[PDB]
């Protein structure tokens, strides 16, 4: 019952969401924010 | 729900794939379309070169058709494999690979 919460949340989050479509589709910009983390600069070919 | 859900949930209900538009009407008619990017080394003793484009397809799907107030739905790759794709594959091409990241 203890991991019964967060299944619930978890399947409410998915009901009903369509993936195929960018959030606020209809009234905004999805803006993106973005960074990188280099680990490992590999040798240049 | 909403307004591109409905639609899209309408234009791919009875929608099979598997046959082309206008499958015992008439030929597809299919504007193709290319934009190389950078045309990569030209191998003499193996006898290719490399070459990078973005490929472009248009055609017409009569299934495909919803009346709104939205003209375009413009999808991610997510929507390819619910509707049908001419399948164009290109004749002297010794191995190619499309692009999968990210
Ligand atoms: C014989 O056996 C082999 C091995 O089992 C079979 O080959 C395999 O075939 C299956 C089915 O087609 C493929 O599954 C699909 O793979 C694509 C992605 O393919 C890319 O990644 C592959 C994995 O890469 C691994 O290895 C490399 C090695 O460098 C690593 O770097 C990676 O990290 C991975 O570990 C890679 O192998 C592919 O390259 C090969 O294929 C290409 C084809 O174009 C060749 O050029 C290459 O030379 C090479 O041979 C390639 O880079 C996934 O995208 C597929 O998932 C989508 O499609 C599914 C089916 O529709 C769907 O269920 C999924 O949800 C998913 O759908 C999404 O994407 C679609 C794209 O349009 C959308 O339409 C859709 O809506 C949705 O968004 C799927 O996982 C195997 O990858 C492939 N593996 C190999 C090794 O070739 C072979 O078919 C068998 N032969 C016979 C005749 O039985």
């Amino acid at each position: 019952d203890n991991t019964t919460v967060f299944t619930r949340i978890l399947d409410r989050l998915l009901d009903g969401y369509d993936n195929r479509l960018r959030p606020g589709l209809g009234e905004r910009v999805t803006e993106v924010k973005t960074d990188i983390f280099v680990t490992s600069f590999g040798p240049v070919s | 729900e909403g307004d591109v859900t409905v639609i899209l949930n309408n234009l791919l209900e009875g929608y099979d794939n598997k046959l082309r538009p206008d499958i015992g009407v008439k030929p597809t008619l299919i504007h193709t379309d290319m934009y190389v990017n950078s045309i990569g080394p030209v191998n003499a003793i193996n006898m290719e070169y490399t070459i990078d484009i973005f490929f472009a397809q248009t055609w017409y799907d009569r299934r495909l058709k919803f009346n709104s107030t939205i003209k375009v739905l413009r999808l991610n790759s997510n929507m390819v494999g619910k509707i049908w794709i001419p399948d164009t594959f290109f004749r002297n091409s010794k191995k190619a690979d499309a692009h999968w990241i990210t």
